[PDB]
RNA sequence: ACCAAAGCUAGCUCAACAACAAAUACAAAAAUACACCAAAAUAAAAUAAAACAUUCACCUAACAUUAAAGUAUAGGAGAUAGAAAUUUUUAUCCUGACGCUAUAGAGAUAGUACCGUAAGGGAAAGAUGAAAGAAUAAAAGUAAAAAAAAGCAAAGAUUACCCCUUCUACCUUUUGCAUAAUGGUUUAACCAGAAAAAAUCUAACAAAGAGAACUUUAGCUAGAUACCCCGAAACCAGACGAGCUACCCAUGAGCAGUUUAAAAGAACCAACUCAUCUAUGUGGCAAAAUAGUGAGAAGACUUGUAGGUAGAGGUGAAAA
RNA sequence: ACAAACUCCUAGCCCAAUACCGGACUAAUCUAUUGAAACAUAGAAGCAAUAAUGUUAAUAUGAGUAACAAGAAGCCUUUCUCCUCGCACACGCUUACAUCAGUAACUAAUAAUAUACUGAUAAUUAACAACCAAUAAACCAAAACAACACUAAAACGUUUAUUAAUUACAUUGUUAACCCAACACAGGAGUGCACCAAGGAAAGAUUAAAAGAAGUAAAAGGAACUCGGCAAACACAAACCCCGCCUGUUUACCAAAAACAUCACCUCUAGCAUUACUAGUAUUAGAGGCAAUGCCUGCCCAGUGACAAGUUUAACGGCCGCGGUACUGACCGUGCAAAGGUAGCAUAAUCACUUGUUCUCCAAAUAAGGACUUGUAUGAAUGGCCACACGAGGGUUUUACUGUCUCUUACUUCCAAUCAGUGAAAUUAACCUUCCCGUGAAGAGGCGGGAAUAAAAAAAUAAGACGAGAAGACCCUAUGGAGCUUUAAUUAACUAUUCCAAAAGUUCUUAACAUGGACUAGCAAUUUCGGUUGGGGUGACC
């Protein structure tokens, strides 16, 4: 008949908020995506993906923030860091070696001499050196981070043309982005997430994954090893 | 195992599925009431 | 409690129209039978001396008219008073305009009685069908001789 | 196994009117010299055994009253008395039950 | 002699004509607090075509009635479907009954008992008299009245019941049935042949006949003669179902002891959960049980309350 | 001589029959006139049941048969004799609860008497329980006796500020022996404390037949039983195989398995935002395959796919001849292929031959294990091969144990049979209901030829009544159905694709909607699957 979604919250709280999971069903209560449900019960913890976010609307300048703690999160594969400055606390995605009692710099400023950045550093794409390693890359400036959030992944800055940077995503497709987009410099935390062994079937039901069907199917024409010439560059710059 | 005990009485489920309000919320429910009045039943709705 | 397999169905009408000349010659034959069995009596006038029904019954007895009697008058408006009353008070006697003569009633009463202008009427209407053409349209419409 | 045919009433009259299924006539019935009711020769008289039984019940009630509780029962022999009677020396030293009814004719003094 | 049997009424058919007052959509019958309201998309198929694909009247609308006419046309040019132009129609009054009597006629004494979670299904019955402010002995089945070698149960007969003598139950179905083919315990009440083109028969009037339109080289007009009953699996539309079970989403609740550094899809073994194997049971105690015996027993564990997904679908550690 | 429906004779109303087709009469209704007590001419129809596993009602038979229940004695509620699902709440039921009274007959599957039948009258009393505020702001920090930790990351609110009618007594649930299973059902039922302090009776009375059910004991022997050591045991232990790796999950009601899942390993398809996936972002997420681990995974892009000619097998799928030569064939020739089956393993849970050969195993083995092994129809992610650990899986041996068995026996209890209550079921043309051998629609209680034979009960046994149950699930036939699959034949909607118009603008473009006509696919529709035949299929024919 009906349903109401769990995602109503208007305000940003760092205190973990109770979330209601729905295995596989859309709002009409039918299975849409198979094999989801019965996980261990989890709270959700809000992330601020816009890393350059002036706290008081009046003063425009750059941020200096401090790392209070680094915690596990059930919701995402990467590890999360609690970062505070002024009157504000936020959960941001932690870079690989970030430790408690740390200092982080956030600036939207682009200088011509660029900068050498630590991992907890967030700069505009065009202000970084040509060789650097990035994650939490934003698509259109002011939109927040979207790409390269997962556990232990990294992008790399390639070249710069006409005030527009080119980055390489983890799948190695190349992405064209305006210089003013902010990015974080480093690797995402917990790089060993890939080597973890799931011991029994139990761990699967703990992660909230149901067994597959018992229906047997011939592999179709779709199956085999296909070798594709790499998909062309994605361009988020629009023409005048 | 052994069957025929399928109906496990509950007063809340009874009123929620077959009760007067549930009928009146949907058009076809309304026609259930209507047909049942045309046949003149002592009890229209659970 | 089931439905009836064949049974009577719907309102049913029995309707069939005998050809005219058959109905006419039927009427003729009825008159003929009446006459040749002595059970027809031609009357003139029809004015009654009084409105008392006892007069009519005794008049049946003294003339030995048999048990039941039908009387036929030329018109419905032209019926004399005493007769209308006296006859309208009896079952076995019966009174009818000439427009309403028919075979079934002629056979239902042992004795038929005609007014003289009534004979002049019937004889004409019935005799008219030997000499007629087959109808062109309904006879109610205009014809040369026939009204 | 299911019966192959309905049986006729003839066959049934044969079977269930057999001299064996008929109730036999009991020939040992007599009358009891006292109350003149009927009794069978080898069995006690019903009507006599009744008045005996009633009196036993009542004497057991009164001797239930002479006893204080459920487990308490006399070590002496008992002797029952009726209106107007006084204990003999043979019967003294024994528990005595006193009763209103004058001693019934069929119950002797001994 | 029991059990039974009989009434004539309740009412129906078909057709003309034209007790408030309060309480209620909270989980209806609960006076009273912040909202929301409200919504719409061709009918399909069964079936005809001896199959089945184009096609298949009636099923929505009003238009009636007599004709034009089953004609023009439309059709796997098959099955079948089917107009119009143009023509006809006198008033009301005048209501009843070759309609049913309690297995009929309404399903009805009732949409009630009862059966269904629910949409939905859906019964049975009454009988004296003016007065109860008077108390026929006829169906089957039995009783009065067990049964005496032998044989489709009778028949020919006899002084005589048997005893003699002569005879393959009845329907249906088949080439052929005593068949050991089907059907039926028995009684009562219900329970199955409808059409008028051509024809024949009987009459009317006749080169014409019909109470309008038509047909006519003895024809026309009228009457009378005619063609069953009960059964699938299906298919299509719209409702109602997730109180069982499948899987989820909320919110609760259990798991003693013993062993081990251990809550480790580890041991042992209760509660609790399953259902291995055998015997009982088979119109059962039970529309799946009982007795023994078994597997698991801090987990992909069992379990309570409450939501959700609905048949062209759902759900599925696939057993269609 | 005796023998017919034939033919005489004496009289007549004067010569058989299924499907179909002609005729004459009439039963019972109603309507026209008569008729008067049953009517006779017409006209009309719901117009005539010995048969549908017909419908309803009622009666039998099976049958007084199957089956049902109340521990003893007394002074009448008091002792005894035995067994243990007990008291609350939640849900759910609705007066079934309480007192007095009545029970002939209704309920109890019988009685007695009454928590369950009938009448009258009463009754559960709120402090427990239900009902019972909003909006701002601070607060990263698990429950686990919680010190502190573990991974799977954990249900639950205080306090500050702003307003909140302010006022005895609101309203509602309160019984029970109870609910869901047609029943006053040996069954299904959540939670808290209990093992009795609380609850309850396994036998209506006998008798001690058979056959059945449950239990106990057994001389000598100890699997000789049998498909199998199934069941049962004064036993409870060892070993070897095949298949799955493992705990788990499934055909509620004939299959818990070798089937499914699964850790792990690999293929594909995706570069991104408000309701799924996901408040995620390629170490991620969806379609799948195959099943841990170890050693491995051979050669094949010609077909069909699928992709965006070419590329792909951890896609669908394939992986050879013919003869010559040292009994054999390393070699040789020639042919065809897209490649020519390799590493292994092997008579196998692997077409047949087939009880292959041989060794071990037993007194003897078509079983089991080990080898040889062209398996001409094994074989490597539709996975090939070894191995722990685990199976209520299948097989084999041994120990031990025993009534499985040689080869049965004794005794108890439920049934049982007799007495007393109450009282069903399928079934049934009618039966006055024998045996033999013939016959016969081809297997007779009924026919033919012989036999045998007072009449009825109760108890047994199952050879027959083609016994009783289900209009045979096999087979075939309907121009009957349905489910499933594709290269069957006709093809939409939809979801995507690509294109042309349209629409806006440019002087050739498409941001998101979005219509017309195409195309290419997926998912998907509608309908059929000819006939003869010494049954059908295959073969053959029309
Ligand atoms: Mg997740
Ligand atoms: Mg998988
Ligand atoms: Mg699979
Ligand atoms: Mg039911
Ligand atoms: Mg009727
Ligand atoms: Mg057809
Ligand atoms: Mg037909
Ligand atoms: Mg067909
Ligand atoms: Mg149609
Ligand atoms: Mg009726
Ligand atoms: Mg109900
Ligand atoms: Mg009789
Ligand atoms: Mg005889
Ligand atoms: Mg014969
Ligand atoms: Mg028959
Ligand atoms: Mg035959
Ligand atoms: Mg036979
Ligand atoms: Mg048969
Ligand atoms: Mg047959
Ligand atoms: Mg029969
Ligand atoms: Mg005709
Ligand atoms: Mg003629
Ligand atoms: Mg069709
Ligand atoms: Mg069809
Ligand atoms: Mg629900
Ligand atoms: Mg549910
Ligand atoms: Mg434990
Ligand atoms: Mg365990
Ligand atoms: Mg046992
Ligand atoms: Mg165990
Ligand atoms: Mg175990
Ligand atoms: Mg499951
Ligand atoms: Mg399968
Ligand atoms: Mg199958
Ligand atoms: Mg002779
Ligand atoms: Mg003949
Ligand atoms: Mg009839
Ligand atoms: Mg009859
Ligand atoms: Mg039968
Ligand atoms: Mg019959
Ligand atoms: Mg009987
Ligand atoms: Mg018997
Ligand atoms: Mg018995
Ligand atoms: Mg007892
Ligand atoms: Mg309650
Ligand atoms: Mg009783
Ligand atoms: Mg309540
Ligand atoms: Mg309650
Ligand atoms: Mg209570
Ligand atoms: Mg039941
Ligand atoms: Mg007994
Ligand atoms: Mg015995
Ligand atoms: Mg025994
Ligand atoms: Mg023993
Ligand atoms: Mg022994
Ligand atoms: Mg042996
Ligand atoms: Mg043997
Ligand atoms: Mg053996
Ligand atoms: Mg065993
Ligand atoms: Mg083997
Ligand atoms: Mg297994
Ligand atoms: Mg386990
Ligand atoms: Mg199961
Ligand atoms: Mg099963
Ligand atoms: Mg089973
Ligand atoms: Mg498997
Ligand atoms: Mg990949
Ligand atoms: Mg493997
Ligand atoms: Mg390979
Ligand atoms: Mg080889
Ligand atoms: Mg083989
Ligand atoms: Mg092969
Ligand atoms: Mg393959
Ligand atoms: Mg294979
Ligand atoms: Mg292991
Ligand atoms: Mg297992
Ligand atoms: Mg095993
Ligand atoms: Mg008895
Ligand atoms: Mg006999
Ligand atoms: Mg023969
Ligand atoms: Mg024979
Ligand atoms: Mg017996
Ligand atoms: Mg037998
Ligand atoms: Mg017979
Ligand atoms: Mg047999
Ligand atoms: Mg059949
Ligand atoms: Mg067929
Ligand atoms: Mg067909
Ligand atoms: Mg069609
Ligand atoms: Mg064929
Ligand atoms: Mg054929
Ligand atoms: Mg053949
Ligand atoms: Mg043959
Ligand atoms: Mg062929
Ligand atoms: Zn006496």
């Amino acid at each position: 008949a009906t349903s109401v979604s769990w995602k109503s919250r208007t305000k940003y709280t760092v205190m973990p908020v109770k979330m209601r999971k729905s295995g596989g069903r859309n709002h009409t209560g039918q299975i849409q995506v198979h094999g989801i449900g019965g996980g261990h019960k989890q709270r959700y913890r809000m992330i601020d993906f816009l890393r350059f976010r002036p706290e008081h609307e009046s003063k425009p300048g750059p941020f200096e923030e401090k790392v209070i703690a680094v915690r596990y999160d059930p919701c995402r594969s990467a590890d999360i860091a609690l970062v505070a400055g002024g009157n504000r606390k936020r959960w941001i995605i932690a870079t690989e070696n970030m430790k408690a009692g740390d200092t982080v710099l956030n600036s939207d400023h682009i200088g011509r001499m660029a900068v050498a950045a630590r991992e907890g550093d967030a700069h505009p794409l065009g202000a970084l050196p040509v060789g650097t390693l990035i994650n939490n890359v934003e698509s259109e400036p002011g939109r927040g981070a979207q790409y390269i959030r997962a556990a232990g992944t990294c992008g790399v800055l390639l070249r710069k043309v006409n005030g527009t940077a080119i980055i390489q995503l983890p799948s190695k497709r190349q992405m064209q982005v305006l210089e003013t987009c902010i990015a974080t410099v480093g690797r995402v935390s917990n790089v060993d997430h890939n080597k973890r062994v799931i011991g029994k079937a139990g761990r699967n039901r703990w992660l909230g994954k149901r067994p597959n069907s018992g229906l047997w199917q011939r592999k179709g024409g779709w199956a085999g090893r296909k070798i594709r010439p790499l998909p062309p560059m994605k361009s988020y710059v629009k023409l005048p | 195992k052994a069957r025929g005990n399928e109906y496990q009485p509950s007063n809340i489920k009874r009123k929620h599925k077959h009760g007067w309000v549930r009928r009146l919320r949907t058009p076809t429910g309304v026609q259930v009431i209507l047909r049942r009045m045309h046949k003149g039943r002592k009890s229209l709705s659970h | 409690g089931g439905g009836v397999a064949h049974g009577p169905r719907g309102p049913t009408s029995y309707y069939y129209m005998l050809p005219m000349k058959v109905r006419v010659q039927g009427l003729k034959v009825a008159l003929t039978v009446k006459l040749a069995q002595d059970d027809l009596h031609i009357v003139d006038s029809l004015e009654l001396p009084t409105a008392d029904p006892q007069y009519l019954i005794e008049l049946a007895r003294y003339r030995r008219w048999g048990d039941s009697v039908l009387l036929v008058d030329l018109e419905h408006e032209d019926m004399p008073q005493n007769v209308v009353a006296a006859t309208s008070g009896l079952k076995t006697f019966n009174l009818v305009p000439a427009v309403g003569l028919n075979v079934h009633s002629m056979l239902k009463h042992q004795t038929l009685v005609l007014t003289l202008p009534t004979v002049a009427f019937l004889e004409e209407k019935l005799l008219w069908h030997n000499s007629r053409y087959t109808p062109l349209y309904p006879f109610r419409l205009p014809y040369c001789d026939f009204p | 196994a299911a019966p192959k045919n309905r049986r006729s009433i003839e066959v049934n009259r044969c079977r269930r009117r057999n001299p064996q299924k008929l109730i036999k006539v009991k020939n040992n019935i007599d009358v009891c010299p006292e109350c003149g009711h009927l009794k069978q020769k080898h069995i006690l008289c019903g009507y006599c055994y009744e008045k005996v039984r009633k009196e036993t019940a009542e004497i057991r009630r009164q001797m239930g009253k002479q006893e204080g509780g459920p487990f308490r029962a006399p070590t002496t022999e008992t002797v029952v008395l009726y209106s107007g009677e006084t204990p003999s020396e043979q019967d003294q030293g024994k528990r005595i039950i006193e009763r209103e009814r004058k001693r019934p004719s069929w119950f002797t003094q001994n």
